[PDB]
């Protein structure tokens, strides 16, 4: 349920191919940017780092929740169905 | 005359399985109607 992971802006780049090594069976890579990952305050952050570096780039819009209504007496309405059968 | 010597809450030696049930079935025709929510069940 924490949500403090889901704060800043991250940067990363598209997955390309791994491949079992032949001796040992682990997990080879030739991508030198397979675990680059930046931290930005702001989208617009991101955006302008990007395009200094030439790298084209898709931005996602954040995704806040929903402001909800809770009402814990709804539980135990008289005529709607939100009555609860259990607590 | 006024007697305070004797126990006056002897008819429940008397009680079986049931007379509770028995009292509440012989109730119902007092009873006043019972007020609705408006559907069968909350779930419905």
């Amino acid at each position: 349920s924490g949500v403090n992971n889901t704060k800043k802006w991250k940067m990363e780049f598209d997955t390309r191919e791994r491949w079992e090594n032949p001796l040992m069976g682990w997990a080879s890579t030739a991508d030198p940017l397979s675990n680059l990952v930046l931290t930005f305050s702001t989208k617009e952050d991101a955006v302008a780092f990007a395009e200094k570096n030439g790298w084209s780039y898709d931005v996602e819009e954040r995704k806040v929740p929903k402001p909800k209504s809770k009402s814990y007496g709804a539980n135990f309405s008289w005529n709607k169905r939100t009555r609860v059968s259990t607590k | 005359p006024f007697d305070n010597t004797t126990y006056k809450n002897l008819q429940h030696h008397d009680y079986s399985t049931y007379t509770f049930l028995d009292l509440n079935l012989d109730l119902s025709k007092f009873r006043m109607p019972q007020p609705s929510s408006g559907r069968e069940s909350p779930r419905h």
